[PDB]
């Protein structure tokens, strides 16, 4: 059982799947695999369902803004992604003058959730916030990146030297009423809200200029299609054209031979129609329908499948756990043979390998002494073999030890 | 075949999971449409390399899903596109997660062995958990070659991703078209500079029946709903029987390929002679087309390079289809 | 590649030969031939400063007393920085064509 | 109208249909709010998620920046560009032209909107090799009194067949041309 | 509607011996159970259409391409054509040291294209079943294995099946045909009674074969031998880059003459 966690990560791995857990139970009993070893197998795996996670890189907000009825919806954890400071709040308001129970009483309460102020729905208070931090970011912050360029003011030559020119009216501050000055404010939201979403993603000239590099010159300019794919050349052509299965017949004779051959074939070819054969048929077509019949001599028939024993499925499917339980020894074995490295833990290692293929040994005797006595069935003989080899190639790892030593 | 082309392909197949492919495009809806020339596709695949292997992985939701394991039997991977046509196929599919538990796939697999991944778009709007930008690096660090196929939409992402890994882009303008595009998929691109090139040890497993008669047979069951199996080949290294003769063994890690996969993949390695094709008669040495032995009803006529027999179209088109020799040079 | 005005040959670092390209030099020749201003319509795709400094450097050449300097105007402060970079590129190729070392002075402003 | 037309769109569920087709990047009145808005654009496009831009054809600033083939595939003109609160200094000056010349002040009004109009339409194409798509969505255009005005080059390439197009008509048009233009260009074939 | 096609490998050289052996058996009387089995495959349906193929040692010539005595018409015009063919090709023969057998595969390869164009004249509507009957005398050439595996592959991807009947000896080259093709594969013991095991196994249709019992094809056992010194070996490493068996592991391919890369 080694820890009682390894050991209930072990339980899950036998109850995901039944043909595992009867070849677990059977190395328990024979103690040739720990607890611990079949948990590792089990989290022997490569990562989760969704791996990283599942964020949006569009309207991460606007997906389903309480529409969609903590860690509850996805959509809401998107939205804690999209907005850090939001989530900032939400955690320190968690128990702070405030509970997850009374955040939801207050979702679902009256001018957020039946969207009766601020219109919106329950992205009112992250519209808010996007669009007081985007007037922040063209006051009191601005562009944070900025090397060569990559900026607006400096973009632009230097901001607008419209030092008292004649258009200036576009940012036109005093006279922002209220209709025009919200559709404003929603640009605000929006265009802070495409910055958040790129935030949730990620835990100008100087654009231009990169794209102009890559565009310049092109990969086949530079090498080829695939980098430089190296020119395969065959030295010999010949070794293919000879068959590796055994030439089944190569036999020659002399030129007169061949001469000899020719003039009796031309002779025999011209005659023709000897018409008379019919008795020769006849005789040799009774022989032939006894040999090509099923009945009678000379036909190739096999196939006895005579399983003479009780419920011949039960015990092949027992027989499969045991194949599969011997086939997870043995492949943990032949990875400790891979690393030979001749030395005082590779010894170890292959004790603890030779212990536990002897224990499946005395599993596979107690299966010989179950179905292949009482059914008298069950041929673990086979079982058996596999465990051979992999003891003969353990041997064989002994001897190189013993020659290295 | 001149360029080198590898003998063991790895490659994986991504199946958009986006509510695009449910739009009929194209006159029947698009998922069903690729899934069926996908199954023709896996079928010429392996028909056309035993060893190379097929691995399918639909994103639904932006949650990666496998659809079907990498493996030899081109069945299993039908079978697994006919369930994805029973999936709705709603949500954006995340090009990030399926690249990510591919790739990893791919590191198990050995350097030396060609490691590849196709990605189908149905849509030119991409939607991932993590930045794609990050991901194409990551891609390019890696062994691993992608290819993407935008379907009737090109997409400057989708092309900088393929340029980086060495991949090529495809536009699906037809599903003739597709056909094409999956056809040059079937054949092994060249290999790389950077992909590793080295001797693979084989085992050739014999195949061993019940002896005489069941005499001291080795009755087996399941040693990868089966039987006593008695009659099958034994693996080599660790003399247990399997079911089927191209399988790697599992325990052992060492691939398993028969003598005439191996003969299939020869013609592989030398290319057909290419034949001219003249509309004119050109004073043609025979009027009869070589290959069926009969008069041409059609004024075309096809010279081999050195033999320079006279082929009709027929055979031409099937010589290098499925004969892949020149039957001139032949005798 | 080289385009004969019947003065001078015109050199093109694209090397990309259109109608349109061709069309567009035969009447602005023309224009050139006779002395008096003149409005010259111009599709977008082809680059106007490419185009036009490309065959104005021909002429100059074909005629130096002439044109005592050229000014180039530009509404906007990056189209001022993407003609003197066009004409620095065009310069390069004329360089290759002909002696290794071409001297000439741009000013942007 | 731009401001307007936004509203009314958000209104009707229009506006979140083109949300969740395109990311909305509406121009704003502020300056570094407008070059804001045109950087994410720009990013939208890299990233290949479908990036809408909702600009004037009136404003300088339209004028001054010619957006990238890749960035802006296809531009859209919708109406004729005209000032709501043009004073009458316009007026006085085409009085002016109409006495020391011969030029119509309506002939006028309607080329000084066709020339900033067609600057605006003609900046999907920056090279000879690329794709783009125009379209108009004014009256006045399939008149055939703004088809005039508009520049030769442009007329040549428009069509009987194109003018007066049905809007589910025009965007199959637009639809079969990206299909056609998706497989790649060859030099050989510009030649 | 069923295609049957025959082709027959004939070596003069061992047509010959067998002239010379004086056995009942002769070259004459295999053709002439080849003509008999046709006519009844035409006789059983109409629709069902037969092609002859005689492979000489150094090249292939399709032998197919009245009432007189009553019997039908198209039969005897058909058996007339093909004895002109075959006593033509047979008399005269050029020995050549190089090849002294005939080429199998050479044969094979002009059938299946030759069935592929006979395929797209027949209508698509109508369904047509391809299928390739193979008698062998003359020895199998390791030379001829790597055109022979091409054709093989031909028509397992036109999915023609390969039946093919060994007069004296069993060919490796032949039975790994029938087995990739999957179509069945007989030896015959009495090359006299040849055409008794024709009638009861080839002549049937596919649909006919699976209700009647006919003896099921030999297993192919399947051998690899490194071609760098001839030997077999149950384990052969194969290099990448030239994808030949190596009976041992080298540090230079020599079939490639590449050098492999060592870490
Ligand atoms: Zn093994
Ligand atoms: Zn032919
Ligand atoms: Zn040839
Ligand atoms: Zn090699």
């Amino acid at each position: 059982r080694k820890a009682n966690k390894e050991l209930e990560e072990k339980n899950r791995m036998l109850q995901e799947d039944p043909v595992l857990f009867q070849l677990y139970k059977d190395l328990v009993v024979s103690q040739v695999i720990s607890a611990e070893e079949f948990w590792a197998n089990r989290l022997n795996v490569n990562a989760t369902d969704s791996s990283s996670t599942s964020n949006h890189k569009q309207d991460v907000g606007i997906s389903a803004a309480f529409l969609a009825d903590n860690l509850t919806s996805d959509i809401i954890e998107s939205i804690f992604r999209t907005y850090p400071a939001v989530k900032m709040k939400y955690a320190e308001n968690v128990p702070h003058n405030m509970t997850e129970k009374e955040f939801w009483t207050r979702f679902f309460q009256s001018h957020y959730f039946h969207r009766d102020r601020l219109n919106t729905g329950s992205k009112d208070l992250f519209a808010e916030c996007a669009k007081i931090d985007e007037k922040g970011l063209k006051t009191m912050v601005s562009l944070g990146v900025k090397n060569p360029l990559l900026d607006l003011t400096a973009l632009e030559d230097k901001p607008l030297d419209e030092g008292y020119g004649i258009s200036s009216v576009p940012s036109a501050s005093n006279s922002k009423s209220i209709k025009e000055n919200s559709n404003a404010a929603i640009i605000k939201r929006f265009n802070h809200h495409s910055a958040m979403v790129l935030a949730a993603g990620l835990r100008q000239p100087a654009v231009k200029r990169a794209k102009l590099q890559e565009s310049i010159e092109y990969e086949d300019l530079g090498k080829n299609n695939s980098v430089k794919t190296i020119a395969l050349n065959l030295k010999k052509s010949d070794r293919y054209y000879h068959g590796p299965t055994p030439i089944q017949s190569l036999q020659y004779a002399t030129s007169q031979d061949i001469i000899n051959s020719f003039q009796s074939i031309r002779q025999e070819m011209e005659a023709y129609t000897p018409k008379l054969t019919q008795v020769l048929s006849s005789s040799a077509a009774s022989s032939t329908i006894t040999a090509l019949s099923p009945g009678g001599a000379l036909m190739q028939g096999g196939t006895q499948q005579a399983i003479n024993q009780m419920v011949p499925n039960d015990i092949q499917s027992e027989l499969k756990h045991l194949y599969v339980a011997v086939g997870e020894l043995l492949r943990h074995f032949w990875s400790c043979f891979p690393v030979n490295t001749p030395f005082l833990e590779e010894k170890v290692v292959k004790m603890k390998s030779n212990l536990e293929r002897f224990q499946v040994t005395k599993l596979c005797p107690f299966q010989e002494k179950i179905r292949r006595q009482y059914l008298s069935t069950n041929l673990v003989s086979h079982i058996e073999e596999m465990l051979q080899t992999a003891y003969n190639k353990l041997h064989t790892w002994q001897s190189r030890r013993l020659m290295k030593k | 075949g001149q360029v080198r082309l590898g003998m063991m392909r790895h490659l994986y197949v991504v199946v958009d999971g986006s509510r695009t492919m449910e739009d009929q495009d194209l006159k029947p809806n698009r998922l069903t449409c690729t899934l069926k020339l996908l199954e023709y596709f896996v079928e010429e695949y392996f028909d056309q390399n035993p060893i190379s292997q097929i691995g399918i992985i639909v994103t639904k939701s932006k949650r990666a899903e496998k659809l079907t394991e990498l493996s030899g039997n081109p069945r299993k991977h039908i079978t697994s596109l006919k369930k994805a046509v029973d999936m709705t196929c709603h949500g954006e599919p995340s090009l990030y997660n399926s690249l990510s538990i591919a790739m990893q796939t791919l590191k198990h697999m050995p350097g030396h062995t060609s490691r590849e991944v196709l990605i189908i778009f149905s849509s030119l709007t991409t939607c991932d958990p993590s930045n794609i930008y990050d991901l194409i690096k990551t891609l390019k660090a890696a062994k691993i070659r992608v290819s993407v196929i935008g379907l009737s939409a090109e997409v400057r992402v989708c092309t900088v991703l393929a340029r980086e890994t060495g991949g090529t882009y495809h536009v699906i303008l037809d599903e003739s078209h597709y056909k094409e595009l999956l056809t040059h998929h079937v054949s092994p691109p060249p290999a790389s500079s950077s992909s590793e090139c080295s001797l693979i040890r084989m085992g050739f497993p014999q195949h061993t029946i019940a002896s005489l008669s069941d005499q001291d047979a080795k009755p087996s069951f399941s040693m990868a709903e089966p039987g006593l199996t008695l009659g099958g080949y034994f693996c080599p290294q660790c003399r247990a029987k399997y079911c089927e003769l191209p399988v790697e063994c599992k325990i052992c890690g060492l691939t398993l390929v028969s003598a005439p996969h191996l003969a299939r993949s020869y013609h592989h390695l030398f290319p057909l002679d290419a034949f001219q094709e003249i509309p004119l008669e050109e004073y043609n040495g025979e009027r009869f087309c070589y290959g069926c032995q009969g008069e041409l009803k059609d004024q075309h006529v096809y010279v081999c390079a050195v033999c320079q027999n006279v082929f009709c179209v027929d055979c031409d088109v099937f010589v290098h289809d499925s004969l892949h020799c020149c039957p001139g040079c032949i005798h | 590649m080289k385009l004969n005005v019947d003065g001078l040959l015109v050199y093109f670092p694209y090397d990309y030969i259109y109608p349109e390209q061709f069309s567009y030099m035969r009447e602005l020749k023309r224009t050139l031939d006779a002395k008096g201003h003149g409005v010259l319509e111009m599709p977008s795709g082809t680059g106007k400063t490419v185009s036009l400094l490309a065959l104005i450097m021909a002429y100059q050449r074909a005629y130096p007393l002439e044109v005592t300097k050229l000014i180039y105007c530009s509404r906007t402060v990056p189209e001022i920085e993407k003609v003197i970079e066009e004409l620095r590129k065009l310069l390069n190729f004329y360089e290759k064509q002909e002696g290794e070392k071409l001297p000439f002075l741009g000013l942007a402003l | 109208y731009m401001e307007s037309t936004v509203a009314s769109w958000y209104e009707q569920g229009i506006l979140e249909n083109i949300q969740r087709n395109k990311l909305l990047f509406i121009e704003t009145q502020d300056g570094a709010e407008t070059s804001v808005a045109l950087e994410k654009y720009q990013e939208a496009c890299e990233n290949g998620r479908g990036a809408i831009l909702l600009s004037v054809a009136r404003g300088k600033v339209s004028e001054g920046i010619d957006f990238v083939h890749h960035y802006g595939r296809a531009v859209i003109m919708f109406g004729v560009p005209y000032v709501y609160t043009q004073s009458r200094i316009l007026k006085a000056r085409l009085e002016y032209l109409r006495d020391q010349f011969q030029i119509r002040e309506n002939d006028f009004l309607t080329f000084d909107a066709m020339r900033h109009a067609a600057q605006c339409v003609g900046r999907a194409i920056r090279g000879k090799t690329d794709y783009g798509l125009m379209v108009f969505a004014d009256k006045r255009f399939a008149r055939g009194d703004k088809r005039g005005k508009l520049p030769r080059w442009i007329q040549e390439h428009l069509t009987d067949a194109n003018l007066n197009l049905t809007v589910d008509e025009g965007v199959q048009v637009a639809k079969y041309f990206l299909r056609q233009m998706a497989q790649p260009f060859h030099r050989e074939d510009q030649l | 509607l069923n295609l049957l096609v025959i082709v027959v490998d004939a070596n003069p050289i061992w047509w010959g011996k067998q002239a010379l052996k004086e056995s009942q058996f002769t070259l004459s009387k295999c053709i002439d159970a080849v003509m008999v089995l046709g006519n009844s495959h035409l006789f059983m349906n109409r629709s069902n259409k037969l092609a002859v193929i005689a492979s000489h040692i150094q090249e292939s010539r399709f032998l197919y391409p009245g009432s007189k005595d009553g019997k039908y018409e198209l039969l005897t015009s058909a058996n007339e054509v093909i004895v002109e063919e075959i006593k033509d090709l047979m008399t005269k023969s050029d020995i050549k040291g190089q090849h002294t057998e005939t080429l199998l595969a050479g044969s094979l390869a002009k059938a299946l294209c030759y069935i592929h164009r006979m395929n797209k004249e027949v209508k698509d509507n109508q369904e047509m079943k391809s299928r390739i009957l193979v008698i062998k005398a003359a020895e199998d050439s390791a030379l001829q294995y790597m055109n022979f595996m091409n054709v093989i592959f031909a028509a397992q991807k036109q999915n023609i099946l390969i039946d093919a009947c060994v007069l004296d000896s069993d060919s490796g080259l032949l039975q790994q045909a029938c087995d990739i093709t999957g179509g069945l594969y007989l030896k015959v013991p009495q090359m006299p009674s040849l055409l008794q095991y024709l009638l009861w196994v080839f002549l049937p249709d596919q649909d006919q074969r699976s209700q009647l019992i006919l003896p099921p094809p030999v297993h192919v056992d399947y051998r690899a031998a490194c071609f760098c010194h001839r030997n077999l070996i149950e384990i052969g490493y194969v290099c990448s880059v030239c994808l030949s068996i190596f009976c041992n592991f080298s540090p230079i391919c020599t079939t490639c003459e590449t050098a492999f890369k060592i870490s």
